[PDB]
RNA sequence: AAACUGCGAAUGGCUCAUUAAAUCAGUUAUGGUUCCUUUGGUCGCUCGACUUGGAUAACUGUGGUAAUUCU
RNA sequence: GGCGGCGACGACCCAUUCGAACGUCUGCCCUAUCAACUUUCGAUGGUAGUCGCCGUGCCUACCAUGGUGACCACGGGUGACGGGGAAUCAGGGUUCGAUUCCGGAGAGGGAGCCUGAGAAACGGCUACCACAUCCAAGGAAGGCAGCAGGCGCGCAAAUU
RNA sequence: UAAAGUUGCUGCAGUUAAAAAGCUCGUAGUUGGAUCUUGGGAGCGGCCGUCCCCUGCUCGGCGCCGGCCCGAAGCGUUUACUUUGAAAAAAUUAGAGUGUUCAAAGCAGGCCGCCUGGAUACCGCAGCUAGGAAUAAUGGAAUAGGACCGCGGUUCUAUUUUGUUG
RNA sequence: GAAGACGGUCGAACUUGACUAUCUAGAGGAAGUAAAAGUCGUAACAAGGUUUCCGUAGGUGAACCUGCGGAAGGAUCAUUA
């Protein structure tokens, strides 16, 4: 069918070769699943050696990690914001491996607020009015307060991280295949990686 | 594909020349003397003596 | 040899290779036009149909008529003038016989005192010339 | 082909089998094993071919199903399971024990054996790896996968295996000085002391071995076995004793037993 | 210098998000005897196929030849001359392959000339599956 | 017996049309892969019913088509 | 009422065997009345994906302008499947190898795919092209370059 | 196919039998001057023959009052060449044995249960390995960024090191 | 969870035109070769009756002839202070 065939191309020399057999099987092309974000739509193929594969087609949640201070969270994906294949593939809203894409930042929020207690976002006035992790904020011990305190001395976020966390949407990069393994996985963006994709988003819209 | 040999070769040589008189003649003094009944006979052995006497040059140009 | 350089391998080799067409033996098997125009193509012998007997002056010297037989051949429709051997075997051929013929001998070549007759009758109506010349097999009618 | 291949013609057979060329189109086809099929010596081979009990392929059927054939410690009710190096076969109602090694000539010789010496093999180990959870795995020639092996067996080394439960005993490591059968290539067969393994890195290693004659030689590392500790075999040899004795040697050798024998 | 192309450019392996309050450099030993250059271990660049700093594997074959051309991103052409043996005529002749090679930027100081020294390893490309090992400069050629 | 199930039917056999760095051969690599089968491991490692549920074929019966290993 | 022996089948994964697949190095007949070819309908390479069992312009997007050739590329031809081998033969050679072993390819020609570990299978299916069978004329069925055998083709080849 | 030394590498021819370009330059191709180690130490046979020696710096065994003799790694102008080694399906070919009644074949067989065979050679080229260094190529110091030496400066770095821990 | 449809993809095929590899028909033309004895001559071989031949022109029933330069394979190895 769709072929994957290295006969089909002209050789080094630029002389175009004869096919001396048909299209085998083993040379399998299949169709591009083009995964788009959406309610979850997995379809799974039987491929080489009766094994199978996980057609990603509308894929949302993503197991994404916050690297700097090791967590990672399965978390809502809401747009695909930048592509190094194609300009098309952020206006057709595809996710492949090393897309840049918008997630949810309020289980890294949550977890930043039950690990250092530090109200993290939230603008100045801005309170949290009912009274849920304004309990997490306080209430502990002499000696688990001063453990909250000793490690509280290493909770400083970057500039950039802390502009993203308030708009309660992050920037990572899928390391997944979700055409493959039919998962939406990869890490957050930090640092010069995050300083390079917002200069590059910046570029392509402005 | 099949079980059989295949594996067949000739006794003898015919002589380039077929009509050396000298020849035709010395091979039918060995026919009389020892009784063979036609010259395939003759030079079935003289074909044998060939192949010991190739396999002897082989072995005088190895060193002793 | 007139280049005895030990790195000269490809230039002798390419000369024999260019110098090997200049011979008439070679250039005859190494082309399609001398298996092309042979009237047999390539083959040993051929069954064609005799459409006339006709007689051959025989060359300068010597002088018979050399009883040969036009042939329409079947695989390839061509037209051939095929001698009949030895003494009154034209009278074993009756018009519209479907004949084996072979060559002369001499590999397409012209034989004896006939002019371009390069091929002899060997069977005639799928019985053997020498046969019925002999009287062994007697012609089927 | 579009698939595996189930047949294996008569003439491309291992030489070492001593198939003949007019009995048959066909040898039998190893069946899947853990031996190779050019190493491995299957069991109609061993039965009608070598020990002669059988006459057909359907007789050794008749032998192999009655469930009398026990291949290193384990009855084998197919006619072409591969039995390779250092296998036991024990056929238990005529008491005898075989052990597959190598004639000094490439063929695997008939050598019976005590049902004393019956009892333990002797494996060299291909590779070590570590397992799920720390566990030291050990993959040997006959693919006998050990777990928790002694931490000083290294990868070419070998074990003396006991067959009724399968656990190492004893190990050999492979140092200059261990007597090895070489169980590959030209010198297949032969028994010699381990001199001296030449290291080339990302090629194959050589490793030459002085014979017991003195007759040095060599062989690629991969074909090379150890059978002992020094000059002392841990299995009992074929006679010959692994030295190639040379074709005039052979030639004297047959003329002298042929007129004094009688 | 780097972060030229469309994507970012970093090694997999080394993660540069660690918290504070240079980027390290990942590099391995290629094997086989040869030493792996100071400008690997310096360097500042990224390349996937480098075989002391990137994602490839030299094994099998080590082969080397004179280089020809070094006109496209990141690989050179290089030039085997061998001679076949022709038996009929007892004689040689000169044959030549010229194989596409990858020049890891590690080697910077490479011309047109220099004995390259190189490693089979995966398919890079279509044509390419050799990577350089080490360089040679061709017999003279300082000033 | 039939029928469901399992396994095989990708081997063997035939032919040589196509195919000129292709095929093939020697030589390596797979630290770039896949692998029914055999062989050996593994198969209470997870802290959370003395055996369950709906069929369908063979069988019996009613057929239709001029016709099929149709149904 | 509770504890167990000898097997059979099943089973995720590792390994092993059986391979397969794609890569390395070097090696092929004639032809120059084929000297320049390949390339923005991928040519050589970069970067990031898609696809694939995985390595790869395999394929997409953006790049760079490469790549090969008088050491014969590129194009054409081959009564060219390659090889182990065969004939001839002082020593060199020349010619042959469809042909029982290895490897490849194809099942009238192309193409597409189901099942399965393995097929782009044809003593499987799906079309088209060519040919051809049965028909109550609505429809159905076909693939001997398997073994025999038949026609045809031929100089040329056996028993249903 | 040999005969055909009538395709000629071995090995043909080119004044007149067929054949040297009208002449010269000229790039790839092919070929390319001479030159760079020798004398003796140790031993045997009857002046001549056959052998061992004429590179150097981290880890232990025939020993010794930090190192001397030696064992095992690793760096050592680069290639062709030659010799050896590994490795290289059988079948074919050469070839060992063996009275298929002989032979072509076959892989068997022999002995009043035992013994024995199913060997070996060749497998251009390319690849791998280890000796030899003649022949051929290639190299190194010539505005000195030249060796072999010890020294004095400068950027980054194993910790053996302060009773256990700042 | 069947039919079915939109779109993509592989892609047989079909229509249209051009390019083109081989084979075949061809009024007529224009060659060559082969015949035992056709016609016009006699160009060449003897200084072949104008020495022959090469290149290049022109011409002419035909072989050929003539110009210009060249050759000896010439009919002179030589021709005399």
């Amino acid at each position: 069918g769709i072929s994957r065939d290295n006969w089909h191309k002209r050789r080094k020399t630029g002389g175009k070769r004869k096919p001396y057999h048909k299209k085998r099987k083993y040379e399998l092309g299949r169709p591009a699943a083009n995964t788009k974000i959406g309610p979850r739509r997995i379809h799974t193929v039987r491929v080489r050696g009766g094994n199978k594969k996980y057609r990603a087609l509308r894929l949302d949640v993503g197991n994404f990690s916050w690297g700097s201070e090791c967590c990672t969270r399965k978390t809502r994906i809401i747009d695909v914001v930048y592509n190094a294949s194609n300009n098309e593939l952020v206006r057709t809203k595809t996710l492949v491996k090393n897309c840049i894409v918008l997630i949810d930042s309020t289980p890294y929020r949550q977890w930043y607020e039950s690990h250092y207690a530090l109200p993290l976002g939230r603008k100045k006035g801005a309170k949290l009015t009912p009274e849920e992790e304004e309990i997490l904020n306080k209430k502990r011990s002499k000696k688990i307060q001063k453990k909250y305190d000793e490690r509280k001395k290493n909770a400083k976020i970057s500039s950039l991280l802390e502009e993203q966390f308030q708009q309660g949407k992050l920037l990572a990069c899928i390391a997944s295949r979700p055409g493959q393994c039919g998962r939406a996985d990869g890490y957050v963006l930090e640092g010069k990686e995050l300083e390079f994709y917002l200069r590059k988003i910046k570029a392509r819209k402005g | 594909p099949v079980a059989r040999s295949w594996v067949c070769r000739k006794t003898y040589v015919t002589p380039r020349r077929p009509f050396e008189k000298s020849r035709l003649d010395q091979e039918l003094k060995l026919i009389g003397e020892y009784g063979l009944r036609n010259k395939r006979e003759v030079w079935r052995v003289k074909f044998t003596l060939a192949k010991i006497r190739k396999a002897a040059r082989e072995l005088l140009t190895l060193d002793e | 040899g007139k280049c005895r350089g030990l790195r000269t391998a490809r230039k002798l080799r390419s000369h024999r290779r260019d110098q090997k067409w200049h011979d008439k033996q070679y250039k005859k098997a190494h082309l399609g036009t001398a298996l092309k125009a042979n009237p047999f193509g390539g083959a040993s012998h051929a069954k064609g149909i005799v459409l006339e007997k006709v007689g051959v002056e025989a060359k300068q010297p010597n002088s018979a008529i050399r009883k040969c037989v036009r042939v329409q051949l079947i695989k390839n429709g061509k037209k051939i003038t095929a001698f009949v051997p030895n003494d009154g075997c034209l009278n074993f051929i009756e018009e519209n016989d479907e004949v084996l013929v072979a060559g002369f001998g001499r590999k397409g070549h012209a034989v004896g005192d006939i002019p371009g007759v390069r091929f002899k009758v060997v069977k005639v109506a799928n019985v053997s010339l020498l046969a019925l010349y002999k009287g062994k097999k007697e012609r089927p009618r | 082909a579009r698939g595996p291949k189930k047949h294996l013609k008569r003439v491309a057979a291992p030489k070492h089998w001593m198939l003949d060329k007019l009995t048959s189109v066909f040898a039998p086809r190893p069946s899947t094993g853990p031996h190779k099929l050019r190493e491995c010596l299957p069991l109609i081979i061993f039965l009608r071919n070598k020990l002669k009990y059988a006459l057909t392929g359907d007789e050794v059927k008749k032998i192999c199903m009655q469930r009398f054939i026990k291949i290193d410690g384990k009855v084998r009710a197919d006619i072409t399971y591969p039995a390779g190096f250092m296998d036991v076969i024990s056929i238990d109602k005529t008491g005898e024990n075989f052990r597959l090694i190598y004639d000094t000539k490439g063929r695997f010789a008939v050598h019976r054996i005590t049902p004393e010496e019956a009892k333990y093999k002797l494996c060299k180990v291909r590779k070590i790896f570590v397992g799920t959870k720390g566990i030291p795995h050990l993959v040997t020639h006959d693919a006998r996968t050990i777990r928790y092996p002694d931490p000083l067996i290294k990868m070419n080394d070998t074990i003396q295996i006991d067959l009724e439960t399968g656990k190492i005993t004893d190990f050999i490591k492979f140092d200059t000085g261990n007597l090895c059968m070489v169980t590959g290539g030209a010198n297949l067969g032969r028994i010699g002391v381990i001199t001296n393994r030449e290291r080339h890195p990302g090629s194959f290693d050589v490793v030459h071995v002085k014979d017991a004659n003195g007759n040095s030689f060599a062989t690629r590392l991969s074909n090379i076995f150890v059978i002992g500790k020094g000059n002392k075999p841990w299995i009992s040899l074929p006679r010959g004793k692994g030295i190639r004795l040379t074709i005039a040697e052979e030639r004297d050798k047959r003329l002298a037993a042929k007129q004094s024998s009688g | 210098d780097i972060q030229t192309e469309r994507a970012y450019q970093k090694q997999p392996t080394i993660f540069q998000n660690k918290k504070r309050v240079k980027l390290p450099r990942y590099y391995k030993n290629i094997g086989l005897g040869f030493k792996t250059p100071k400008e690997a271990i310096e360097g500042t660049y990224i390349d996937k196929k480098c075989p002391f700093t990137g994602n490839v594997s030299i094994r099998g074959r080590i082969l080397s030849g004179v280089v020809t051309k070094m006109k496209m991103q990141r690989t050179i052409v290089i030039r085997r001359d061998y001679l076949h043996y022709i038996r009929k005529y007892n004689r040689f002749e000169k044959r030549h392959k010229n194989m596409s090679v990858h020049l890891s930027p590690c080697f910077r100081d490479v011309q047109i000339g220099d004995i390259v020294t190189v490693g089979e390893c995966r398919p890079l490309s279509k044509t390419v599956r050799f990577n350089v090992l080490k360089v040679t400069k061709a017999a003279g050629t300082k000033k």
